[PDB]
């Protein structure tokens, strides 16, 4: 949950059992904020996914390139070198 | 005075050593519980050992049961 | 009296430490040995130029680009689940606490969309240590408490008062003290 | 106590208290001590006075001429705040280590606020005097007044007058002062009010101490101590650091007005008090 | 609570304002403080000495009351039957009780020679007490009877031997018997787990 | 218990930047449910008697209505249990989740060992050649421990008595696992879950409906892929020799266990010593458990973000993953000197990566 | 530290470390030394 100095409540009404986990993670909104949300019944909800497709795909694929792909190519190459030495070792021992 | 303040600061310099002295005190109170648990363990595995070994740990006291069956063949 | 003899050994080693303790600051001794500090200096011009040097420089570039993409500072990466850092956050003044709150909100939103910030919003140094004065004061407060109160393994009543009895103070945080009530509507420890 | 060197245990085991265990080397011919008061002064102006009666428990006290009669409409409650922050963190010792070390020594200490004087005091075995002197003088030499420590003391600051309401004798006395010297000098209240919380910040406190807590306005007293040894350790507490500098202050004369005040409260008795002024005081 | 009351109309169990079951004779005090005088001027049966069951006081209640097929118990007091809009008016001259609906929905409390505010002040439940109250209802002084023993008869006082060694040898003996029982049950479970007599023989050749 | 249901599955608040990497705990749970349902159903017609076990499985498929569906679903879903667990564990090592979710990590490790033992017991039940000879071998690697083998079997060899008791244990252990899942969740919701960025944040929303619909979407894919594989047989998840009756005096030409046990079976195969190979087994588990105390192993204060994004030095978990894949290939190969050489190369990486995770 | 009841994990930490030091020391003496 949250730290003790954040869990402190301003009100006095008792915490209801269905809300025990909500108030175990209370966090103070330091400085305040203003929130605006639209009803899902009044939004386009598939077009936004494709409108931002190229930007999202660039971000994900760029992050994964070095750390995942570069070790994978090396592992693939080692798999081929291994299989090339096995064949040659079978003929140097059993073939005439 | 600075001399007084120095001695008060140093009073708690050996924290690590005092925690080690705590280890000794507690482990000395706990370690005797190994005897009850040890007796029960040997008590449980005694019948799974060979007859020759069962007579050694008891100084010849223990012997096979005599219930009146499986006697010598004439 | 076997306990009094062991206590004599502890006491002898204790008095020796005290008699050899300086009364002013003295630099700590070198850790690595002379044999290890000689090989490093001999291989340094080659090891540093081609390996260790570029490793250090790649590391800082990787960190800086990730933080700037999300609008974050390095110190924003520490958690309030650390006792030291939690105490430090309690000591902050309003203006610094508000800016951290806002950066953390914005960075969660950007990571959700997976969209970079524009380059002109990334023109800042993310490695400014804005938490340092409060971290060093927190360490001092908690080191005092531990030395003055936590120098022994204290006994206690077991499974009484909502706690286990082995040192916990906040109730219901271990499985063997889970489920405090069968009937009723329960309650909050923060409303006692 | 990391182990123990001595291993002889209770060497008086089995010996009842109707029998003495002393040896001839423990006997002396009594020599009375110096029971008259001796006087000394430091170069910064601190006055010192002590007397020895031969006891084993000493009493130590630091008196400051800075009571509630010196407050004004922008300061009401400041002397009570300083009393509740006594033995808090100083430049060379934290709050926790100060109060925990006094307890482990077996001593008792406190701070009491009044209308003309503030007093810090402690009592302890007479061999611990050098250890207790700095923990008394530090409150007036270099207190820090940390924000988070002021915020932890704000609770006990209001519970004083609340606890005063259910103490009839103390309430009649306060009402007598507030009514005798209307809005001046000896008529100011001792404790804070909810209004006082509007100026409970370090700058107001530190400004009050700079006007009243100079060494010339302080006296130190001990009982069951060696005079020369007390002077040496008091000199060592002030030699390396700078004290609040002196200041000239004019003391306003009290203005007696008299009057009448009532306070209804659930009680089976009717408390009544009538008084007059004594010209000149002490 | 999880229990509901059963206040409803009933055609066979008539309302108490018409069939009370309990003996319907009550005295009435102008102010309930007067009952303290009744308690000091009336005699109590429990202060007389009787020796035989045949001399015990006879109840004023009649045994003939509840009737019906397969009704085993034959005497009751109270019921939850609903009271109607216009209940029967109690007859105070015969000692009948006036309480609840029979005060609020009847004119039983009117008195020609008194203000209404004064008359109705005497019809709170603390103003009525059943005949026989002062003579009968017990008020015990202890849970213990002087005809029965208590700890004074059984206490081990000065000159007595210490019991601690015996109490703990009693408990220790129970435990070394119960420990042996457990060890035997576990050893038998392990044997059952091990090879059987038919397979041990097949291995020998 | 409905206030607990709404507190933990309706109003529980979660960080907005969660994604599919945080959905595989639910999928594992659902695989247990499916196994319990299909398992109990198979038990109504299975025979533990060794002389008739193999035949009871075939008769179940060939004669009983829908018998093929419950048999093939139980076999396929078992493979998906281990794939989900592997992805589940790898997320934790990528995000250093064990830093503050300590008892959640330890409880999870116990669940993993319980699932390993359950799967091993179930694979012996059909009583084919691979059932018998795989149990004989895997139960000999435990020979260094004295008398830990002849009792679990109750005989001088994997006889008909071992089969009866493996059935009862296999029946019971999954329900014990369900008990430990409750502890697992207790230790998680004590602290709250982490997020992909590794930061604290107040931008959280309720589980229902936003996050509940992501779990539901993933469930659809799982059910569709299980049925696809079960009803058409696209991949080869089972070995053909287990379609042959047991023969105690004829060893098959190639003995290899299921794919989810192959990698560590290869490690133990390239180490010649039998006692040294079992010590290697303990050290690996000990390393995983020690990660629960990673905060204390160095005085520098750690961070959850590990900075693998765009980093050419990669991360230790990624290097481990490829070493595991490399060993699955070695384990599936015929013994040959060249295979043994490279297998030892990969074993060093497999073990060293675990140890260095405790360094920072 | 003072104030919490996490009292078993510090024991598990010291047992695991010790076990590792013994496994890799028993293998070196058999292969190297
Ligand atoms: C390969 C398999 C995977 C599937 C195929 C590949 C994936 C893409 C398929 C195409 C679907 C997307 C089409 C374009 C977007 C449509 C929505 C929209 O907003 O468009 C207008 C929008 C602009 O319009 P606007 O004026 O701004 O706003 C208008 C709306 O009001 C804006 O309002 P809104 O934003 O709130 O949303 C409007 C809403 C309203 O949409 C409608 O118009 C309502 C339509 C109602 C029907 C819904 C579909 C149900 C179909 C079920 C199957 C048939 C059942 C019947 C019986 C069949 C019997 C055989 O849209 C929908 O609900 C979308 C419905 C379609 C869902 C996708 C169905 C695909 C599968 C179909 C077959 C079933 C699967 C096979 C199994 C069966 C056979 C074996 O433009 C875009 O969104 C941009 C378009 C570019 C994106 C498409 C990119 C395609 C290429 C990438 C994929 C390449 C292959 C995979 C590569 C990766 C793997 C290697
Ligand atoms: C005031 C009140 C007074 C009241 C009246 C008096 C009260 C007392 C009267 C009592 C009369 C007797 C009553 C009957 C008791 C016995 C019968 C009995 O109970 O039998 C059991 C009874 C049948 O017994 P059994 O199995 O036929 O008995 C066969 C024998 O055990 C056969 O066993 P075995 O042949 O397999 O093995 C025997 C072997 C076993 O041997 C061993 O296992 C070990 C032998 C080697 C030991 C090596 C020791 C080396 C070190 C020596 C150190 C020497 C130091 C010297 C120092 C000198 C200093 C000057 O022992 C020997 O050979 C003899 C020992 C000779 C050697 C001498 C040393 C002995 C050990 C000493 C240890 C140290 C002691 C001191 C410690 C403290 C100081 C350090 O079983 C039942 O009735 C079972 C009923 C079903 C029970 C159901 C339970 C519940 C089931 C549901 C469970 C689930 C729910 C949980 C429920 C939990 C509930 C708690
Ligand atoms: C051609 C052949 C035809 C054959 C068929 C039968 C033909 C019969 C024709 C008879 C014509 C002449 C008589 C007409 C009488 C009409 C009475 C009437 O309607 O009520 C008027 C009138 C109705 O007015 P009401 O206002 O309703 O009054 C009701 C009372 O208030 C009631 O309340 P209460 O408070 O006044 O009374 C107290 C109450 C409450 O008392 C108690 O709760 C106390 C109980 C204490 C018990 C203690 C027991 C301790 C000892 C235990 C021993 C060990 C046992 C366990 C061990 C067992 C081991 C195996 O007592 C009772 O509840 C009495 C229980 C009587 C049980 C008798 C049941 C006999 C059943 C016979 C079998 C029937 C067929 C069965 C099904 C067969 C298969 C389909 O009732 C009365 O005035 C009272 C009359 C009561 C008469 C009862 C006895 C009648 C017997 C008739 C003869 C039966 C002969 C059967 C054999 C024939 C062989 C050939
Ligand atoms: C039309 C004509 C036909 C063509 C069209 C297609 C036709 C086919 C049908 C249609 C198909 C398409 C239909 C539309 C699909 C729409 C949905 C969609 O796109 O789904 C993607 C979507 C991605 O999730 P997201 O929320 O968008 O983003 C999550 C982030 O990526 C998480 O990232 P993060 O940054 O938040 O977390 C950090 C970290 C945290 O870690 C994790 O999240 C866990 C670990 C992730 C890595 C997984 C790999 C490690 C496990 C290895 C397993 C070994 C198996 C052992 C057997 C080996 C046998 C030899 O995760 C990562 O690092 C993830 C990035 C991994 C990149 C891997 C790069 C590989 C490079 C390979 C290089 C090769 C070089 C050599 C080349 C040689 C030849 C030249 O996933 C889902 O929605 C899941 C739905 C299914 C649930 C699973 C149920 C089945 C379970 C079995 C499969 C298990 C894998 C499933 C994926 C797991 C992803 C985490
Ligand atoms: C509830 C609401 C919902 C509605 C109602 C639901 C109703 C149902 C709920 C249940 C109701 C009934 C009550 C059930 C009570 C159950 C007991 C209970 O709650 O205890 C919790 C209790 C925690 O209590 P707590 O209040 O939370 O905190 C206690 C302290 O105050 C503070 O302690 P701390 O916080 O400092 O540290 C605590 C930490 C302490 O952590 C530890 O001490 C470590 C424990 C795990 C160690 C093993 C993990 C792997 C480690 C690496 C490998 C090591 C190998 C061994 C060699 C080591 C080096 C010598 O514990 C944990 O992390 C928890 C782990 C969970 C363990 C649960 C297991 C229960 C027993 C059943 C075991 C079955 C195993 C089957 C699988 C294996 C089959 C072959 O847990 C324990 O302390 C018991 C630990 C037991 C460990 C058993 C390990 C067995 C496996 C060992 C490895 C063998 C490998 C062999 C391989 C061979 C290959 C051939
Ligand atoms: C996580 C839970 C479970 C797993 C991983 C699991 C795994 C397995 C596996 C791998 C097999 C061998 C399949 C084959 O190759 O034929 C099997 C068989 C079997 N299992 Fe399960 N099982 C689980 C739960 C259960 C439960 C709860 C039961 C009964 C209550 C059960 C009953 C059976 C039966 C009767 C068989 C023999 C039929 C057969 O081999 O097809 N299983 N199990
Ligand atoms: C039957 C097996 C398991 C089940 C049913 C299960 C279930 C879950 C569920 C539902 C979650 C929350 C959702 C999620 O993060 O996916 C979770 C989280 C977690 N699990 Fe598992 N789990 C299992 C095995 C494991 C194992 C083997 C480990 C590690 C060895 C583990 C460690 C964790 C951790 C560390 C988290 C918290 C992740 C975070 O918040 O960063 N669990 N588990
Ligand atoms: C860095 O990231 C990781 C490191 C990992 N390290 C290890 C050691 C394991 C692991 C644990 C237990 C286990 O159990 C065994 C079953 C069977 C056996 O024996 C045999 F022969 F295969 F049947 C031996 C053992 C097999 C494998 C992992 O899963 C694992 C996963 C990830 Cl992601
Ligand atoms: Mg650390």
């Amino acid at each position: 949950g949250a730290p003790k100095f954040e869990r402190k409540m301003l009100g006095s009404y008792p915490v209801s059992p269905e809300f025990e986990m909500v108030w175990r993670d209370r966090l103070t909104a330091h400085g305040g904020y203003i929130q605006q949300t639209i009803s899902p019944y009044q939004l386009k909800f598939i077009y936004p996914f494709w409108h931002t497709f190229f930007a999202r795909c660039w971000c994900k694929c760029s992050a994964y390139a070095w750390p995942w792909v570069w070790p994978g190519l090396i592992t693939f190459g080692l798999v081929k070198k291994m299989n090339h030495d096995v064949e040659e070792d079978i003929r140097d021992h059993y073939w005439y | 005075s600075r001399a007084v303040y120095a001695k008060l600061w140093a009073s708690t310099a050996q924290y690590t050593q005092r925690r080690h002295y705590a280890w000794y005190q507690i482990w000395s109170r706990v370690i005797p519980w190994s005897v009850p648990w040890g007796i029960f363990a040997m008590w449980m595995v005694f019948p799974a050992m060979p007859v020759e070994y069962r007579q050694a740990l008891t100084f010849g006291i223990w012997q096979k049961p005599n219930i009146g069956t499986h006697g010598p063949d004439p | 009296q076997f306990h009094r003899e062991i206590g004599k050994l502890f006491a002898s080693y204790s008095n020796k430490i005290t008699a050899n303790s300086p009364v002013q600051y003295v630099p700590s001794p070198p850790t690595k040995g002379k044999v290890r500090r000689a090989l490093s200096s001999a291989l340094m011009p080659v090891w540093f130029k081609f390996f260790r040097g570029p490793l250090d420089r790649w590391n800082l570039a990787v960190m800086a680009k990730y933080l700037r993409d999300h609008g974050l500072m390095y110190d924003d990466l520490y958690s309030d689940k650390e006792p030291v850092f939690a105490r430090a956050l309690e000591l902050l003044p309003p203006d610094i606490q508000a800016a951290r709150f806002r950066r953390l909100m914005r960075g969660t939103y950007l990571n959700h969309l997976r969209l970079y910030l524009p380059v002109h919003e990334q023109n800042y140094d993310p490695f400014i240590p804005y938490m340092a004065p409060y971290v060093e004061e927190a360490k001092f407060q908690l080191q005092e408490e531990e030395e003055l109160l936590g120098y022994h393994m204290w006994e206690g009543v077991w499974y009484s008062g909502g706690v286990t009895g082995f040192g916990d103070k906040e109730p219901g945080e271990h499985f063997l003290v889970a489920l405090p009530n069968l009937y009723g509507a329960g309650g909050s420890p923060m409303q006692a | 106590y990391v182990g123990k060197e001595n291993t002889k245990g209770n060497v008086y085991e089995g010996i009842p208290l109707d029998q003495s265990i002393l040896e001839p080397a423990d006997l002396r011919d009594y020599v009375p001590p110096h029971s008259n008061i001796q006087y000394s002064k430091l170069d910064n102006g601190l006055r010192i006075a002590s007397m020895d009666r031969g006891g084993l428990t000493a009493s130590l006290g630091l008196f400051v001429h800075a009571g509630t009669r010196f407050e004004d409409v922008t300061n009401f409650g400041v002397t009570h705040m300083i009393q509740n922050l006594a033995f808090a963190s100083t430049a060379h010792l934290s709050l926790l280590r100060t109060v925990k070390t006094i307890e482990v020594l077996g001593a008792n200490a406190g701070c009491v606020v009044g209308r003309e004087h503030l007093v810090y005091s402690a009592e302890c075995l007479r061999s611990h005097m050098p250890l207790l002197v700095p923990m008394l003088t530090g409150n007036v030499l270099f207190p820090r007044f940390l924000p988070w420590e002021l915020k932890a003391c704000k609770e006990k600051l209001i519970m004083a007058r609340k606890r005063l309401e259910h103490m009839p004798d103390q309430m009649v006395s306060e009402l007598l002062h507030t009514t005798a010297w209307h809005n001046n000098t000896l008529g100011h209240k001792l404790h804070c009010t909810e209004r006082s919380l509007g100026h409970y910040n370090p700058d107001v406190i530190r400004h009050y101490m700079l006007q009243h807590f100079s060494p010339e306005n302080m006296v130190f007293v001990g009982v069951n101590v060696n005079h020369d040894e007390l002077c040496t350790w008091l000199m060592r507490a002030f030699v390396d650091y700078n004290a609040i500098p002196p200041s000239k202050r004019t003391v306003a004369s009290p203005v007696y007005t008299g009057g009448d005040v009532r306070l209804e409260t659930p009680s089976p008795h009717a408390h009544m008090a009538i008084a007059f002024e004594t010209p000149g005081g002490w | 609570s999880v229990h509901s009351h059963n206040i409803r109309p009933d055609k066979h169990e008539l309302p108490a304002s018409e069939v009370p079951l309990y003996y319907n004779r009550f005295d009435q005090a102008d102010h309930p403080s007067l009952w303290q005088l009744e308690e000091e001027q009336q005699r109590k049966h429990l202060d007389q000495e009787v020796t035989d069951v045949s001399q015990l006081v006879e109840p004023v209640s009649s045994p003939h009351q509840t009737e019906g097929w397969f009704k085993r118990l034959r005497y009751w007091h109270y019921k939850e039957t609903a009271e109607p809009t216009f209940p029967r008016t109690p007859d105070l001259s015969k000692g009948e009780l006036a309480a609840g609906a029979t005060v609020t929905r009847t004119s039983v409390w009117h008195d020609p020679n008194e203000p209404a505010i004064v008359s109705v002040s005497r019809f709170a439940p603390d103003n009525f007490r059943a005949v026989g109250f002062a003579e009968n209802v017990p008020n015990p002084e202890s849970t213990n009877s002087d005809s029965h023993p208590d700890f004074r008869e059984y206490r081990l006082g000065p000159g007595s031997v210490d019991r601690r060694p015996f109490v703990y040898f009693m408990s220790a003996s129970y435990f070394f018997i119960t420990a042996s029982m457990m060890r035997s049950f576990l050893c038998k479970w392990v044997h059952y787990w091990w090879v059987s007599r038919d397979m041990l023989a097949a291995g020998t050749t | 218990f409905m206030s607990l249901f709404r507190a933990h599955l309706v109003f529980y608040r979660c960080a907005l930047n969660l994604n599919s990497s945080y959905n595989f705990g639910f999928l594992v749970a659902m695989t247990f449910v499916l196994q319990i349902i299909t398992g109990i159903t198979l038990a109504f017609r299975y025979t533990s008697e060794a002389s008739c076990a193999f035949a009871s499985v075939q008769h179940l498929v060939r004669e009983v209505a829908a018998g093929w569906e419950f048999r093939m679903l139980h076999a396929t879903t078992a493979s998906f249990v281990f794939l989900c667990i592997l992805i589940h564990m790898t997320r934790g090592l990528y995000n250093w989740s064990y830093s503050y979710l300590t008892t959640a990590w330890m409880s999870g490790l116990v669940l993993y060992l319980l699932t390993i033992a359950t799967a091993f017991l179930g694979y012996v039940l059909p009583w084919g050649q691979m059932s018998f000879w795989g149990a004989t071998v895997i139960t000999n690697l435990l020979s260094p421990i004295p008398y830990l083998v002849p009792w679990l079997l109750g005989g001088y060899y994997v006889s008909d008595v071992t089969l009866k008791r493996f059935f009862v244990l296999h029946f019971i252990l999954p329900f014990i696992g369900c008990i430990i899942i409750v502890l697992h969740i207790f230790y998680l919701h004590l602290n709250g879950s982490s997020n992909p960025a590794g930061i604290d944040t107040a931008l959280k929303v309720a589980f229902y409906p936003h996050m509940l619909m992501t779990d539901a979407k993933c469930l659809s894919y799982l059910i569709g892929l299980i049925f696809l594989q079960a009803a058409f047989g696209l991949m080869e998840l089972s070995h053909p020799d287990n379609s042959i009756p047991v023969n105690r005096f004829v060893t098959p030409l190639h003995i290899v266990p299921e794919w989810y046990f192959l990698a560590y079976y290869a490690v133990l195969k390239v180490i010649p010593s039998k006692t040294g190979g079992l010590l290697v087994f303990m050290s690996s588990l000990i390393n995983l458990g020690l990660l629960s105390e990673i905060r204390a192993l160095n005085t520098r204060m750690l961070i959850r973000q590990q900075f693998m994004t765009r980093n050419v030095v990669s991360g230790w978990v990624i290097i481990w993953v490829y070493s595991m894949i490399f060993l699955i290939i070695i384990g599936s190969a015929i013994p040959q000197a060249t295979y043994i050489l490279y297998g030892r190369l990969a074993t060093i990486l497999y073990l060293t990566t675990g140890l260095v995770l405790c360094l920072y | 530290s003072y104030g919490n009841g996490t009292v078993l994990m510090p024991i598990v930490r010291r047992v695991f470390i010790g076990a590792l030091v013994g496994i890799y020391a028993y293998a070196a003496t058999d292969v190297v030394l």
